[PDB]
């Protein structure tokens, strides 16, 4: 209900390439596995 | 001459003279009527009938009623007198002071400066704003254009620029409210009013304000605009002052003109709106100028109807500016604020020969970083991070720390958030950004990043973030 | 709408050519 | 104005008496829509009476004739019926006789009770306040539902659409603000009553009886007023009655009381609109509506509006509702009204049917008064959960293909899920804001990561009775500060911990 | 109230035709605003610069009722005519003063109960024909009825007789009937 | 008086009267013509002309044709006299058994119920369907909407609907067959003479039909929904009784309103439909309601255009019903059958203190459950299988599981499919679902869930594996 | 025109023959725009109709009085199949079984004029025209 990262740019989580301006779930993916690096780095 | 009300449908009012007729664009007034309901002539019918837009409400207007011919278009009140005062569309006081007393006073409608009075003067106007000043640098005396949906920070920006530009400008400046929220034109004046620049004792008042909001009618609307720019054009001529002209919202003109464009009997446009919207608005936007008498420094908020910029309102609006700055719903989801998309945000200005060689290949470098960002996304997502090489990892790390750093906390926006206000020189921009780009700062986390200033207090966070985790 | 299925297909082409390109080196 | 009888009369000179200025007669009918020659003095938007009794508002003023929407059934006018002058534009009664009333556009009660004892009557088509007489927004309106009054806040005075799909919760949200009311119009304080005005536009009258049902049996009807203009209506009753409710409201604003007002829903409001100027022969624009249909949405929700002090200080809060097809917002009605408003409250069925209830999209909802409509200890909470919120919005998304995370960010992975669950909220059940704080301060101070989401409800109703009759003087402290200071936050994490080991 | 038309005319210019017919018969003024709406008619054609000058609309009406009167007074027009043409150019509708005239002809025609009949022949021919004709004409006339004979000459008719009345008609002609003739020819086997 | 034909352009007849005009809505006979041509007036258009919609076909119609008022609206024959029979949208017997011999006529036209005369109880309708019992549940007395394009399945549902419930009911029911197949209506009548349902030997009949099909002008189409309210009003208000009122399907009667519209000389609205479109459907909806005199539960087939929901017919009628059933091709594609849409489908009566605490949740677990499965079909779609190991794939396989488990075979789809019909109580319907929630059935196939009603027979298909 | 003089006729959307084969003897004219038979004429099919295509007359059965939809794509075999099951009835319209003689009727709406005799030639061949009724709007 946030609007997660990668869940459409304009729809509530998003913004970036095409797969996150598309959102849905690969959209998801991409944020997911790059928060999770940057988690990681941090 | 006198003439008598012949229809009334909507807020077009049909009027039907004896004598000679009344020129297009005149102002008429209604004898019977005691808000002083003012129409303005905008064609011909034929059979001694013109067909005139409402600037007030037409309720309780009578066929036959006599309406009286000014002989000269809307005339508001200009001067000195105007600042600190709040008028209307047809330049009535509003803000319960008293009549406007004063003795100059200048028609709404007037031709644009021609050819050879404009001026090719560029100078970069610093606004503190880092995503502004870096990509897509103001120009003085140039068109500035704030592009936006409903919700992304077109008011929150104007009214940044108005506390960090208009407070310690120098020379007169005009708001013109254009159909918006009157809680937002009684935000404004209050807070003008504790600012200073506006001085209800003293004559030190520095902005007049034009307020035509979203109550008026569409021919009030659709007018309301021309009154303000009646206010920064004599300011610019017969004064010589640095004016600056903050519009918003500069779409309400285009949208009163395709409201009443349908009862003017005009077959409508693509998407839909009136057929003469390229030729009204460019009327409208080439008084808005710097002529070589002066400068007029314009600020227009401009909105987006469901975030498409391919709109004809939008999009004719693009070619009317020297800077544009388009804030996304995208970028102001991530949390970035202000939500400046870098890239379609544009200025004439960007030049290595105006802003400098190192300022033009920083902001190059960012808006390259950025782009090989939303590329190399895809492959985040297919791929994964595990399959990227050391070379896109530090793509990536350096676009997510660039894009962090795009945000800033507003001053006029710290009751929203919490965050102090912060201003920051073009310098300090320039070496923020080209230590970033340069990879001086990978080991700091990009959370660091986030709503600071300067790049010393990306520094001071990250060993604050460090100290106590 | 129009919009959308245009950033939806250009995504969805993306990731054809990205799966092809995987496709043919793995 | 050539017709048959009229053009032969002036071939002959009769000079025909029956003059027709205040006065006409019928050319037309058709639609709902009667053309009428004559009425030589009448006003625009003025009133006017039919032979068969029925009303109607004359809209286009033309030289030949007059258009006039009928407020009814026009089976009853014929043409060559006699039309009379009202000789004013439309107005409703106004007052308090009509709270725990129903009524249609015109004022006339439909519920049964008698007739409405009002002394006063406002037309529905004034001007809006300008700039002077309203103050800023300041006064927080209690929605009763967590995931509103923290996150979207609305404040007294305060224009907040609620827009969404179909059978997402819009009137969900908008009973529960009106039933929400109850707690502060049984106190003494008159600064913080509201009375509520809910305005239903074009739904059944099976739907509006069940709403004065609930709003009865939760006992909301004492100061609710409910305009009814259903879809068996008139198309201008159906117009007009977002005005006749605006009037009514309008006048608790004038009067130093604060009103809120819910339009249920605007968007058939512009159906009944577009049907008027389709059938006036007006040409339409984007989906066939009037190029006025904006003008229509800015001039009615520009009068909500909190007064300044020397105009008594009243409010009128407005709550529009519109309904989007298939969450398309790109559309014509919803575009305008969110252009218009300070703020929206977005519901998803996405969100509706992932247990998501109320199915409020937080990434789309904003409200421009911000922290300004919440009290202290509301803003102290709600901007930590926010943080914590932005926090779990940047982890959430490791459930996917993540196995291993860090210790901090499965605190910050377990919190936020506590949180998404803690603003989960049960139908016409509005908690009151002490509530609310509490509850949103144990789920944002790891009170909550040892319980299991599931039984976050339960400990919602137990924890809140046992600081309720046992820990009052907390309550008392944390009333007459405002805030919660660090003496009273150890002293409200010992109860907890201590409340856990009694769980 | 207004008196049923002997037939109905279309239009809005029939609008004002039968307008002035059910004013004109309410008195007793049929024929002789009949005669001057003709004789204006003969004006109009006779005088083109008049018809130029009523059918202006640059020119205002006071101008146009002006001229109106000035030559309706040698008309000796006295109530219903100048009534007629001043509610003409009361309204913007006197650019179809021709229009209400020849509507009007058509309605006081058949208040005479004449028949409009149109007879084309491939050559013209008198005495013997005419004398035939014209009972044959007269025999689909009902009692009440008067005969409008209207000639014509075409030599693409080959020869026969082309006959019609104000509603039926029939091509009893040479170059037509060769025709469906040589139509049966080509479609026989 | 005695009227003119003036104009007539296809279903819209322009009639000019001499002395007094006829009201709007009355009834106008044409004279000259062997069966009964029947106009309604629908306005005014001046010079005492009136514009009228034929209820018939206009073919063979002069101009000045006389035509006389009747002076009174479609005055239809309605009680216990209509039971048994087939009228057409003028009330005309079209069984071929005489006339209608009755006292009692009603216009077809008539005002809504008033806000007084409003009823707010709710209780369920068991139906024997496991998607509608679980999901949707149907009120008893209450607006029943059955959303679907063409060949999804509403003629079948809804006679599925006349079957389990209308077999079992203490009242009388009435159908309104609105621009449907004439072969549908002779089906559905030669099961109600041979179900008993009709009588054609005594008056033990129970249903009455009144059917306008799609071979009808657009009046006729546009007005016999009217003729079927008026039947069910005489039964609820006259009688006391409790009605039942199917209707297939009511986007008949919007769509021939929009066919007359353009031949009314009106501005077109949006996707060209006419501007009264939610007025008309406004007035015909709220007079099929429950008052205080009696209760009418109607059940309203609704066809959408092209598979579109947002299309302005289907979507004014939404908010004019209670319980909505919205039926998916892509379901219908996938051999689920009834292919209703679990995500899309609302009841109004779906509350816990309305149907219990363990039906509520078991129908939001199942939708939660659901909506999961949407969420990660885009990754099955492209990616696969290969999510989350144990717990993405747990979520798939008991939404699977509950797919076909909505299935159910119908007793009147029995003849084209094979399987025996199924009528399942909701007590097995509810404890069917909370089994596959709870897990319990995670090693079955998920084969043996599909078209068997209840869960012993999904456990005995298991077993015959 | 109706009857049975119609068949093996090519006709235009008149009734008029434009095959060349002479003019065409019916006695009888029928209304197109007659309305279709109520509840109460009609019965359930139960008739079969044998287009000889084992796809068709085994999974998607049609009886006689039934309407059923080809659809699909162009060139995907529409005419094909409508073809065949013209020329299919030859079997039972030669045999002495009245009640399983069928007639036929092909309607081409929008097509090309040359494709239309391309299929009376088909029709022809087969001797499938005898009991077949070409209506042509090219
Ligand atoms: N927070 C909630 N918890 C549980 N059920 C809820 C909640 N909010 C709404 N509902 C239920 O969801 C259904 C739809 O909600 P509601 O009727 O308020 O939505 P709506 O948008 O007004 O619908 P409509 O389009 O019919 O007007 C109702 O059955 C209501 O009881
Ligand atoms: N419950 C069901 N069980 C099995 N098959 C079904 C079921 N419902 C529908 N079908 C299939 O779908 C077909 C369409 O049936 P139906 O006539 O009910 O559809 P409809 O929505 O009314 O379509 P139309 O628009 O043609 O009236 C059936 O003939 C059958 O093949
Ligand atoms: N069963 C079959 N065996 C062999 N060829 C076939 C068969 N069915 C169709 N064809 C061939 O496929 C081609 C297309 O079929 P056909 O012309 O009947 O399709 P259509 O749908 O009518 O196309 P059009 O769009 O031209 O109307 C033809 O050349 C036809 O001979
Ligand atoms: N600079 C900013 N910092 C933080 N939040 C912002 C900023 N600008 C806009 N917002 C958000 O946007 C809302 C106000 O948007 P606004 O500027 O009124 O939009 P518009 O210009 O389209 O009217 C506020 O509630 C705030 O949350
Ligand atoms: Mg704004
Ligand atoms: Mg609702
Ligand atoms: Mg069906
Ligand atoms: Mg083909």
């Amino acid at each position: 209900q946030l609007g997660e990262l990668g869940t459409g740019a304009g729809k509530g989580g998003g913004g970036g390439g095409s797969v996150r301006a598309a959102g849905g779930s690969f959209g998801r993916r991409e944020a997911a596995e790059e928060e999770r690096y940057f988690r990681q780095k941090e | 001459s006198n003439g008598q009300i012949t229809a009334v449908i909507g807020a077009v009012v049909d009027v039907q003279f004896e004598d000679q007729l009344p020129p297009i664009l005149n102002a008429l007034e209604v004898q019977g009527r005691s808000p002083r309901l003012i129409l303005e002539v905008a064609q011909h019918l034929g059979e001694n009938t013109v067909r005139t837009i409402a600037m007030d409400g037409t309720e309780g207007l009578v066929r036959g009623q006599n309406v009286l011919d000014t002989g000269a278009p809307i005339k508001i009140p200009v001067g000195p007198e105007t600042l600190g005062r709040i008028m209307n569309v047809i330049g009535e006081p509003i803000d319960e002071r008293g009549p406007i007393v004063t003795d100059k006073f200048a028609a709404i409608h007037a031709d644009a400066p021609e050819f050879v009075e404009m001026s090719v003067q560029q100078e970069i106007l610093v606004t503190g704003i880092k995503v502004v000043d870096l990509l897509a640098p103001y120009a003085k005396g140039g068109k500035i254009g704030l592009f936006g949906g409903a919700g992304v920070g077109k008011t929150v920006l104007i009214m940044e620029l108005i506390n960090n530009v208009a407070k310690a400008h120098g020379g007169y400046s005009v708001f013109a409210g254009v159909g918006e929220r009157t809680r937002e034109g009684n935000d404004l004046y209050h807070e003008m009013i504790e600012s200073g620049v506006i001085s209800l004792k003293d004559k030190t008042s520095k902005v007049a304000l034009v307020y035509g909001q979203m109550n008026e009618p569409p021919g009030a609307r659709a007018r309301v605009a021309l009154t303000g720019l009646t206010v920064a054009e004599y300011f610019r001529d017969q004064e010589g002052q640095d004016v600056l002209l903050f519009i918003d919202n500069i779409f309400r003109f285009t949208q009163a003109g395709s409201e009443v464009s349908a009862l003017l009997g005009r077959i409508p446009s693509a998407v839909g709106y009136q057929p003469t919207l390229a030729t009204d608005m460019g009327t409208m936007q080439e008084r808005i100028t710097t002529t070589k008498k002066g400068s007029i420094t314009s600020v227009q908020a401009i909105y987006v109807p469901a975030d498409d910029l391919t709109d004809p309102a939008p999009a004719t609006t693009f070619a009317h500016l020297d800077a544009t700055t388009v804030l996304s719903r995208a970028i102001a989801e991530l949390g970035i604020y202000p939500a400046v998309d870098p890239l379609d945000s544009t200025s004439r200005i960007l030049d290595p020969n105006i802003i400098g060689e190192e300022h033009y290949n920083i902001a190059r470098g960012v808006q390259k970083i950025l782009q090989d960002y939303k590329s190399l996304q895809d492959i985040i997502a297919i791929l994964g991070m595990d399959e990227l090489s050391e070379e896109d990892k530090l793509i990536v790390s350096r676009a997510r720390k660039i894009q962090r750093f795009l945000s800033q906390p507003f001053q006029v926006a710290e009751v929203f958030t919490g965050h102090a206000g912060k201003l920051v020189p073009i310098k300090d921009t320039i070496k923020g950004f080209k230590m970033i780009l340069n990879g001086e700062l990978d080991h700091l986390p990009e959370v660091a990043f986030y709503m600071v200033g300067p790049i010393e207090e990306v520094v001071a966070k990250a060993e604050k973030i460090a100290e106590s985790q | 709408t129009l919009k959308a299925v245009s950033i939806r297909l250009k995504s969805v082409k993306n990731i054809q050519k990205i799966t092809q390109s995987m496709k043919m080196v793995s | 104005a050539e017709i048959s009888a009229v053009l032969e009369e002036k071939i002959l000179g009769a000079a025909p008496k029956e003059n027709l200025e205040e006065t006409g007669r019928v050319l037309s009918i058709g639609d709902g829509i009667a053309r009428v020659y004559g009425l030589k003095n009448i006003q625009a938007e003025e009133m006017v009476e039919f032979s068969s009794g029925l009303k109607g508002m004359a809209l286009n003023l033309e030289p030949d004739n007059v258009g006039i929407v009928v407020f009814g059934n026009d089976k009853h006018i014929k043409e060559g019926d006699i039309v009379k002058r009202t000789g004013a534009i439309v107005d409703v009664p106004v007052g308090e006789e009509l709270l725990g009333r129903v009524v249609d556009a015109l004022g006339n009660p439909i519920d049964g009770k008698g007739p409405i004892g009002s002394k006063t009557r406002q037309r529905v088509g004034v001007k809006a306040p300008g700039i002077i007489p309203r103050v800023s927004v300041r006064e927080p309106m209690q929605t009763g539902m967590k995931a509103v009054d923290s996150l979207v806040p609305i404040g007294r005075g305060q224009r907040e659409l609620i827009i969404g799909d179909r059978q997402t919760g819009k009137t969900a949200i908008a009973i529960d603000a009106i039933i929400n009311q109850k707690r502060f119009n049984d106190a003494q304080d008159e600064k913080k009553k509201l009375y509520c005005v809910y305005v239903a536009i074009g739904q059944k009258r099976s739907t509006v009886a069940q709403i004065v049902k609930r709003l009865t049996d939760t006992d909301a009807m004492r100061y609710t007023i409910v305009v009814s203009a259903t879809a068996s209506d008139a198309a201008p009753l159906q117009y007009l009655a977002p005005y006749s409710g605006c009037a009514m409201g309008e006048f608790f604003r004038d009067n130093g009381k604060h009103a809120l007002i819910i339009y249920d829903d605007l968007s058939k409001q512009a159906v009944a609109y577009r049907q008027m100027s389709l059938l006036l022969r007006r040409p339409p624009g984007r989906e066939a509506y009037p190029g006025d249909v904006f003008y229509l949405h800015s001039r009615l929700l520009e009068r909500a509006a909190k007064m300044s002090e020397s105009n008594g200080g009243g409010s009128l809060t407005a709550l529009p509702v519109i309904e989007t097809q298939a969450g398309d917002v790109s559309a014509y009605i919803p575009t305008n009204v969110i252009s218009i408003t300070d703020g929206q409250i977005f519901l998803e069925t996405e969100l509706f049917y992932k247990g998501i209830r109320p199915a409020i999209n937080v990434g789309l909802s904003v409200s421009r008064v911000g922290s300004a409509a919440q009290t202290r200890a509301m803003k102290q909470v709600a901007g930590s959960m926010k943080l914590e919120l932005a926090q779990y919005r940047e982890v959430a998304a490791f459930a996917q293909f993540g196995s291993d995370l860090d210790a901090s960010t499965q605190q910050l992975l377990s919190r936020g899920v506590r949180l998404t669950e803690l603003l989960k909220q049960g139908q016409y059940v509005p908690m009151a804001i002490e509530d609310q704080v509490a509850i949103i301060y144990c789920g944002v101070r790891g009170h909550l990561d040892k319980v299991e989401p599931s039984k976050i409800t339960k400990f919602e109703k137990e924890f809140s009775q046992h600081i309720k009759t046992s820990h009052r003087d907390i309550l008392d402290t944390i009333a007459k500060e405002g805030q919660i200071s660090p003496d009273t936050d150890a002293k409200l994490k010992k109860v907890v911990t201590d409340f856990l080991s009694t769980f | 109230q207004l008196v049923k038309a002997p037939i109905q005319v279309f239009g809005i210019e029939g609008r004002y035709a039968t307008a002035l017919y059910s004013a004109a018969v309410k008195q007793k003024k049929l024929e002789a605003v009949e005669k001057d709406l003709v004789q204006l008619n003969a004006s109009l054609k006779k005088f083109p610069r008049l018809g130029e000058l009523l059918k202006n609309p640059t020119l205002s009406r006071q101008l146009k009722k002006d001229a109106i009167g000035s030559m309706l007074k040698e008309q000796k027009a006295v109530d219903l005519t100048s009534n007629f043409l001043d509610l003409l150019t009361e309204n913007n509708r006197l650019k179809m003063v021709d229009g209400v005239i020849n509507a009007f002809k058509t309605i006081m025609a058949a208040h005479r109960g004449e028949v409009i009949c149109e007879v084309t022949s491939a050559k013209p021919l008198d005495e013997a024909a005419r004398k035939d004709l014209e009972v044959a004409l007269k025999g689909f006339l009902k009692p009440g009825q008067n005969i409008k004979l209207t000639l014509k000459t075409d030599p693409a008719i080959i020869g026969g007789l082309v006959v019609s009345i104000g509603d039926r008609f029939v091509d009893m002609s040479i170059g037509t009937k060769i025709k469906r003739y040589t139509a049966a020819l080509k479609t026989a086997v």
